């Protein structure tokens, strides 16, 4: 079935189910390599790749001299990595992100419109990062030339992204929060009851006790391919079960959502979904290989291991069939299950919450469920997030329970574009504290801040959106916005909604 | 005026009504000294032009006899300043202390030639002229009897006197005590140093009451003569 | 934390000067001549092309460029924390309108030697010393002009502009430092480029009884050499008259001050201590306060104080620091559904705290003692404005 | 890993001198004080009481005035928590204060003093309060006063019945209810006037003694079973031929309405002790030591676990969820512990995290009195009962999870040592679990440890936390375990395969030597000298393959 796409350097992309609007706006992505030779009658001899081949990209790439002037010149001068600049082109601002591996040059450029500057500079570490996920270093990307092909594909969708949020009220909502979300060093997470957790890491284990009786040595005389490192199991976009390490469970999250594989299963009923490929995970034989399986809204990912308690590989295999139908049928049987945690997405299994339009126009329980204090639920969205464990909570389908009006869907689109200016204050402080620790083996500074938050009045009502960050040896970030008119300590949401919370 | 008067102790009485924790009160436009209810004090005015090449010093040399912070950055002067300096001093022939207001008026050199009423405007009732040469600098040396002559010009009555800049600059010296007194016995000037050092409130007061003092003689004497 | 400044004519290539700073402290040294003619080339190498170069960045520092006119590129280049594009981009305009002052856009647009700018432009060298350096006023960074409270809204004001008639000019203020006590309508009607420099030329400045610099007009007579004269009668204290040619200072004799502010002379010794802290002594302000700045946002002009708490750390150089900080994070978010407040808490520990608030035309910020509650945070910025709103 | 309270005192008093700038401790007002509006800002926010009305049905103000001065006029003797959010106070000269509340708020206070005229008037010494009938002992008397109901204490049938006993000599007796009217039973430090225990009958002929026993030491305290109505539980102290203390711990059981004991267990103890207290499973018992050492028995087990309290525990209250034991102290101080006698650190709302591993009730709020009672407020149960010596009376609360909704078992507190990494406290509960009633929780606690270790670098002391995670299913100390080894087998080899690939990755080699064994898998031993072949360390060598015939 899925075995004629298998192609000849081993990547497998299965899929089966049940740009001219962006070309007026200017946009560029480029590899440029930084070791001139002007001997050379090659023009354009700087560029290794670049996408899109239009004419939004062809104003940039005639200055594309002043990125690599500024690259060496500028680290030159203050002895560190020039990581953007900010052009005006055509009358519109655009902002470009720098980043240097390896005598390479990596830059992004997309107008400040779309794309706030903070935006940007996640986006450019999300695709280097991206990038030596499937391919190790980047050059192992873009100087083989014949990967160009399916690298216009992949940029071809970060830009339509970026550009056109939304149009690859839920789908509008996705988009309004896909600008402070996807940037997080972590992955949404939904929040379960003990009992759903405990059968999907029950059915989850069976992958990394790799109990192939089918497969076994003495049957076939031969040593198990990969050793299962761990698996991690998304359904419709959120991950409810994970065994495996918070740094591989990011980089995979950041594949699937180059190749919009979670954001397809929250819209659609994919019949079946398999994907192989060769990684390359932050880790230290040294190949990994990961494989995902999707079906019905699940998306499953699992990282083989060569070598170890497995055999030793070499050249570019295929996919192996037999590890492929343990994770298919182990998807299979969860799927008794699926009306649970369909339940668990149409309650809140998180805090109640209150829509903004009624402000301008079992009780037991629902008290529990209120993070604010008073008699009141004055929620009206969050983000918590766990930089330990590489997971965050925030509302649902929950929004459309809340009536999406004009003063509602405004103020979703006022808490995320707050927040993303929130986390550079806390990305600030968080290097400077590792720099810091690094240093030992400032008085007035702004950096080292805890809490921002910021107020804001609205018409067809006050709404307050604050942030704080924990630097103890627990890091975490939260994100609240709440009714003006009930007082709220950070402390204490914090302490009620992190309490019992772990992967 | 008489030298030194201010070492003695009823000098030093005065001396403190223009310092406080041994260090300069500068004073407004109108404002003035206090003296002690016992003590009357005859108050002069002078109207001082502070002229001469750029980098020779004419803001250092106001500070300096100001008692204020001389400056280390070559800022051009861009207009006309005015500093207020208030000093006692015993005189000789009256027995009697006088204090002086001296209004030290300078354009800058730079700012002389591009706005042309500048000049007038620093001559509006100018009684006195500062000619400024640097001791490293034999052009400012050489070109000082063109300023003697054009600066001052043709006026009758004025009071013209010649300092020398960054002494202390030694090694760098370029025109010898020896050609400076060559120009002294052509033109019969009241020549003085000064060295515009950037310790404490009362250290430039050392200092600076050498000149103080000798530009209160000239002023001082030239009003009992008109 | 180095900062450098550069300036190029932007036909020529040739650098007009460099200035720089350590920590606020202003220094001599320049960068290499390669790196100079690299920065300049490659804006110019923009310009070839429709593309306009305006900024880029470093983990460490920022860099921003401007192109005013035909003639000028300003490149600027700080390692400063709390450096951004919006705070460099409003020091650039202040940098060149500083140098409109002094030598005028006609000599400054339209150059035709770069000789002539570049002995007239280090007439420039102490103001822009004072925009890189450290400073008491935040008028350069908010575009406001640095106002006090005065002691009385009435006789202060009457003798202004009484005494405006006596020298014959309809621009006449007073002012403690950069700090305006009173002004008259004249006066104020003036646009934002020349009303902030202006203080900002006079308290930046070497201490002096009285000057008259050479002023070009930023507004209306950009090409005429108008003059301002101040008049320091008091320690601190000085007034300021905008010209023409006449009065000449020598014709503003001590009877005429004496007639106009001997009378006033004990409210303006209350404008010394007054100076350093924006409102009268009176004021009910919260103990937790630190500091404030209060913009007037129709008015264009502002209070700005560190005094309120002087036992408490952090030392007065320090919280100026944190509140011009915070004041330009609020600038680039909550100031361009509409933004009425915002806070921060610092860390370590109990680090001190900030707030802001915006009740229609006016915003108030707020430097806090880090004891003080935070759940408390608006209604104590809400009070203070509401108790601020009778004098401003 | 702490636990965030805030204190709500139902006082007036301004003598407390509660700090104005402190958000963890609430007081009620009548109609220093420089960040008091503040406070009650954020107290009003919250829709918390602040001023207290009077309102003509219900003087709310002035009810607790009065019941501010009974306190300070006469003691308490007792109170009861007849449901979550109500309860009742008796006090001396027989005044009967029942209380309404709403969360930690009180909403109404009843005086009822009916009573008072009806009594004896004798020193009261402990008293049983009704659904149908209120119990008064006495000091000087051998007399039960009996107050029948059917203010609210107005239809009334008052008597007192006799009582067999020693001659009066002020004695210290003390009552205890099974179910009201089924079991009471009355008993005293020390044939009818030798005994010290007394098992008294509840009929329409009034209270009377259907037996009596002598124990062999003087009590402790006692109890009624829940799970065993007809058991009394006892904890006596007692003295070994060695000269040390012990807690003896005696069940007498009802058999024909004749009181005896059938079980003795004991504990030896580090000094003698000062408290007891029983959990809410009722299979612990907790013991308070003189010298401020805890100590904790298992009834279904020979296991014990020591602590150091430093308060001198004179007072234990187990939650009802079992996971939590508190220490209060007649000092006023609090300390919170783990079932497993581990410390947990505790701190009252504020802005910044900053625990400690005790609470001391002067620091806050300058108590001018010795605490006397702690309650759990079980008739979710976030509210805890104190009671000084003359008041103050409030209630602390405990701020619980919302993604636990409100839950606070074992469970939830391995997920909250997970969450901090403290894995060797969450290693202690585990083994404080017993597999064989809490299996569903064990598999679930044990799950969570060893994914949360699973996912990190392995270090010789995360080798040691994984071992020992499995070793309390492999390594019990109770080999009756067999009884449910088939139920637990399944997903805890599933983690030993886990854990075997895991330690083989890293060259440990005898660990997962050992774990293939433990694990009898035909192939895992073939993974076994698969490493050898690239390393020499052929320890299994061919055998593998033998083991493999054999499986
Ligand atoms: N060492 C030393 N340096 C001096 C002395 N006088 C002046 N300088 C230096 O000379 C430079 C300029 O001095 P100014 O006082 O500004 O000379 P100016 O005559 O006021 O120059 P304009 O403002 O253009 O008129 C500074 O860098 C001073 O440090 C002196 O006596 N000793």
């Amino acid at each position: 079935e899925w075995l004629d796409s298998v192609q000849k350097n081993g990547e497998l992309f299965y899929l089966e189910l049940s740009q001219h609007s962006t070309l007026s706006i200017p946009h560029i992505s480029m590899y440029l390599t930084l070791q001139l030779q002007s001997e050379a009658a090659r023009e354009e001899q700087e560029i290794l790749y670049h996408y899109p081949v239009s004419e939004a990209s062809q104003k940039l790439k005639s200055v594309r001299g002043i990125f690599l002037t500024l690259c060496d010149m500028l680290e030159s001068v203050t002895g560190t990595q020039v990581t953007s600049s900010s052009l005006h082109l055509n009358g519109k601002q655009i902002h470009v992100a720098y980043l240097k591996e390896s005598d390479k040059l990596l830059l992004i450029g997309l107008p400040a419109e779309e794309v706030p500057l903070p935006q940007l500079r996640n986006m450019i570490e999300d695709v280097a990062q991206t990038l030596k996920f499937m391919y190790g270093s980047l050059d192992s990307a873009f100087c083989q030339v014949e990967n160009a092909p399916r690298l216009d594909h992949f940029f071809s969708l970060f830009f339509e992204r970026a550009l056109r949020p939304g149009k690859l009220s839920a789908q509008q909502y996705a988009a309004a929060s896909a600008v402070l979300l996807d940037n997080l060093p972590g992955v949404r997470w939904l929040v379960l009851p003990q009992e759903l957790k405990v059968e999907l890491d029950t059915a989850l284990s069976d992958l990394e006790a790799a109990d192939f009786e089918e497969l076994s040595e003495d049957y076939y005389d031969m040593r198990r391919l990969y050793t299962i490192l761990g698996s991690s199991l998304f359904y419709k976009g959120y991950m409810v079960c994970s065994h495996l390490p918070k740094d591989d469970v990011i980089e995979i999250a950041a594949y699937c959502r180059q190749h919009c594989l979670l954001p397809l299963a929250a819209k659609q009923r994919i019949g079946q979904l398999i994907i192989w490929r060769e990684v390359f995970p932050r880790h230290h034989e040294g190949r990994y290989f990961l494989l995902v399986v999707g079906l019905r809204h699940y998306l499953l990912c699992v990282l083989l291991e060569a070598g170890g308690c497995a055999s030793k590989a070499t050249g570019n295999p295929g996919p192996d069939c037999i590890y492929v139908d343990q994770v298919r049928a182990t998807l299979h049987q969860l799927e008794g299950v699926d009306s649970r945690i369909e339940e668990q997405l149409a309650t809140s299994p998180g805090p109640c919450l209150s829509c903004a339009d009624w402000f301008l126009a079992e009780l037991e329980v629902y008290d529990i469920m209120k993070l604010t204090s008073g008699p009141e639920n004055t929620l009206f969205h969050y983000v918590a997030l766990e930089t330990v464990q590489g997971i965050f909570i925030t509302p649902t389908h929950e929004e459309v329970a809340q009536l999406g009006g004009s003063v509602h869907s405004q103020l979703i689109k006022n808490f995320h574009q707050c927040c993303l200016s929130i986390r550079a204050f806390f990305q600030q402080t968080l290097k400077e504290e590792k720099k810091k620790a690094l240093s030992d083996g400032s008085v007035s500074s702004l950096s080292p801040v805890k809490e921002h938050g910021v107020l804001f009045e609205c018409s067809p009502m006050s709404y307050w959106v604050v942030g704080r960050l924990f630097l103890n040896p627990k890091p975490q970030e939260l994100y609240v916005c709440f009714h003006d008119s009930v007082s709220e300590i950070a402390i204490e949401m914090a302490f009620k909604l992190f309490f019992g919370l772990t992967l | 005026i008489v030298p030194d008067w201010h070492e003695t102790v009823e000098g030093k009485e005065y001396l403190a009504c223009i310092l406080r924790k041994n260090r300069r009160r500068e004073f407004g436009l109108l404002e003035r000294p206090v003296l002690p209810p016992s003590v009357v004090i005859d108050t002069a005015s002078y109207k001082i032009f502070v002229s001469g090449k750029s980098g020779v010093g004419k803001t250092a040399l106001v500070a300096k006899l100001a008692g204020l912070e001389v400056p280390i950055v070559h800022h051009e002067t861009t207009g006309i300043q005015t500093t207020v300096v208030f000093w006692p001093a015993k005189l000789k022939a009256s027995d009697c202390v006088v204090m002086f207001r001296f209004e030290f008026w300078d354009c800058g050199e730079s700012a002389l030639k591009k706005f042309d009423h500048m000049l007038p405007a620093c001559k509006e009732n100018a009684d006195a002229f500062l000619f400024l040469f640097s001791f490293t600098d034999r052009a400012s040396f050489e070109d000082l009897p063109g300023q003697l002559t054009r600066v001052a010009g043709e006026a009758p009555g004025l009071v013209k006197i010649v300092i020398g800049s960054k002494f202390d600059q030694y090694m760098h010296t370029d025109v010898p005590a020896r050609d400076l007194t060559a120009f002294r016995q052509a033109w019969e000037l009241p020549l003085f140093r000064v060295k515009s050092v950037p310790l404490d409130g009362r250290a430039g007061l050392a200092d600076t009451a050498h000149v103080l003092n000798g530009l209160a003689e000239q002023l001082w004497h030239q009003d009992q003569v008109a | 934390s180095p900062v450098h400044l550069l300036c190029l004519a932007a036909s020529s290539g040739v650098p007009l000067f460099c200035r720089s700073s350590s920590g606020g402290a202003p220094s001599r040294q320049q960068l290499p001549f390669s790196v100079i003619g690299s920065l300049n080339g490659v804006h110019m190498f923009g310009q070839n092309l429709d593309v306009q170069l305006n900024s880029a960045r470093t983990e460490d520092t920022t860099v921003v460029w401007k192109n005013f006119h035909d003639s000028i590129t300003l490149i600027v280049l700080s390692s400063e924390e709390g450096t951004s594009e919006l705070r460099l981009e409003r020091m650039l305009h202040m940098v060149f309108g500083a140098m409109v002052l002094i030598v005028g856009l006609e000599e400054l647009t339209n150059i035709r030697n770069v000789e002539r700018l570049k002995k007239e432009l280090r007439a420039s060298y102490c103001l822009i010393d004072s925009f890189l350096g450290n400073s008491e006023l935040i008028g350069d960074l908010t575009q406001c002009v640095d106002c006090v409270i005065p002691p009385e809204g009435s006789a202060m004001q009457e003798t202004l502009s009484g005494f405006a008639e006596a020298t014959g000019t309809a621009f006449v203020s007073l002012l403690v430092s950069g700090r305006v006590v009173a002004a008259t309508e004249g006066w104020w009607r003036l646009g934002m480029p020349e009303a902030v420099l202006l203080p900002w030329l006079v308290g930046s400045l070497p201490p002096q009884a009285a000057r008259d610099y050479p002023v070009y007009l930023p507004h209306g007579s950009p090409t005429v050499p108008h003059r301002l004269l101040t008049l320091t009668l008091l320690r601190g204290l000085e007034l300021c008259l905008l010209c023409g040619p006449r009065p000449p200072l020598g014709q503003l004799d001590p009877q005429l001050m004496e007639r106009w502010w001997q009378p006033l002379l004990e409210p303006l010794r209350a404008c010394l201590p007054l100076g350093p802290r924006a409102l009268p002594e009176g004021f009910p302000l919260h103990s937790d306060i630190l500091g404030l700045l209060l913009l007037h946002l129709e008015l264009r002009r502002c209070l700005f104080t560190v005094e309120p708490s002087k036992d408490k750390e952090p030392s007065p150089e320090q919280r100026r620091r944190l509140l011009r900080n915070f004041y330009t994070l609020v600038a680039t978010t909550h100031f361009p559904q509409m933004p009425r407040a915002c806070y921060l808490v610092l860390g370590p520990g109990m680090g001190w705290q900030l707030v802001a608030v915006q009740l229609g035309l006016r915003l108030l910020l707020l430097l806090l003692s880090p004891h003080t509650p935070t759940h408390g945070l608006r209604s104590l910025a809400t009070r203070t404005l509401q108790a601020l709103t009778p004098l401003l | 890993s702490f636990c965030l309270t805030e204190l709500h005192l139902w006082s007036l008093k301004s003598t407390l001198h509660i700090a104005d700038r402190d958000i963890g401790v609430y007081q009620y007002y009548d109609k220093e004080h420089g960040n008091l509006e503040e406070k009650q800002r954020l107290a009003e926010s919250r829709d918390y009481p602040w001023t207290l009305k009077n309102r003509r049905p219900e003087k709310l103000r002035d009810s607790l005035k009065e019941l501010e001065e009974l306190m300070q006029s006469s003691p308490c003797v007792l109170s009861k928590w007849k449901s979550k959010y109500i309860c009742q106070l008796l006090f001396g000269s027989g005044v009967l204060v029942s209380l309404s509340l709403s969360g930690p708020q009180l909403e109404k206070v009843v005086i009822d003093r009916s009573l008072v005229g009806k009594l004896i008037s004798d020193t009261i010494s402990d008293a049983l309060l009704t659904d149908s009938f209120i119990i008064l002992s006495f000091l000087a008397q051998n007399k039960l006063c009996f107050i029948q109901f059917t203010l609210s204490a107005l239809d009334l049938k008052i008597s007192y019945y006799d009582i067999p006993g020693p001659a009066n000599r002020t004695i210290d007796r003390h009552l205890a209810v099974n179910s009201t009217q089924d079991l009471v039973v009355c008993w005293w430090p020390l044939e009818k006037d030798r005994a010290n225990m007394l098992l008294l009958g509840f009929t329409q002929g009034g209270l009377e003694v259907l037996s009596f026993v002598r124990t062999e030491w003087s009590p402790l305290d006692v109890h009624f079973g829940t799970k065993q109505p007809y058991q009394v539980f006892t904890v006596e102290c007692s003295v070994s031929v060695d000269k040390e203390p012990m807690a003896d711990s005696c069940i007498y059981e009802s058999v024909r309405n004749k009181l005896h004991c059938v079980s003795v267990t004991r504990i030896p103890l580090r000094s003698k002790a000062i408290s007891c207290c029983r959990n809410s499973t009722e299979d612990k018992l907790i013991v308070g030591c003189e010298d401020s050492s805890v100590i904790l028995y298992e009834a279904h087990r020979g296991v014990t676990l020591l602590a150091q309290a430093e308060l001198r525990p004179s007072l234990i209250s187990c939650h009802p969820s079992g996971a939590i034991l508190l220490v209060g102290s007649n000092q006023g101080e609090l300390q919170i512990f783990d079932i497993a006698l581990s410390p947990i650190n505790i701190q009252l709302l504020a802005e910044d995290y900053s625990p400690k591993e005790t609470l001391q009730f002067k620091k806050f709020f300058d108590v001018s009195s010795s605490l006397v009672q702690m309650q759990w407020m079980a008739p979710i149960c976030d509210l805890l009962f104190l009671r000084f010596n003359k008041g103050p009376l409030g209630v602390l609360l405990f701020k619980l999870g919302i993604l636990t909704r409100g839950q606070l078992g074992l469970v939830d507190l391995i997920l909250q040592y997970i969450h901090y990494s403290e894995v060797y406290e969450a290693i202690s509960i585990l083994r404080s679990m017993d597999w064989d009633t809490l299996g569903q929780q064990c598999l679930i606690g044990m799950g969570t440890i060893v994914n949360h270790l699973l996912r990190q670098r392995l270090t010789p002391e995360r080798e040691a936390q994984l071992e020992a995670s499995l070793g309390t299913f492999y390594a019990p100390t109770r080999p009756l375990l067999d009884t449910t080894i088939l139920e637990y087998r399944e997903p805890v080899s599933k983690y030993a395969r886990r854990l075997f690939h895991h330690l083989l990755r890293y060259k440990r080699f005898e660990k997962a030597f050992l774990l293939a064994v433990d694990i009898g898998a035909r192939d895992l031993f073939m993974d076994i000298h698969y490493l050898a072949l690239d390393m020499g360390e052929l320890a299994l060598a061919e055998v593998a393959r033998r083991r493999a015939h054999d499986i």
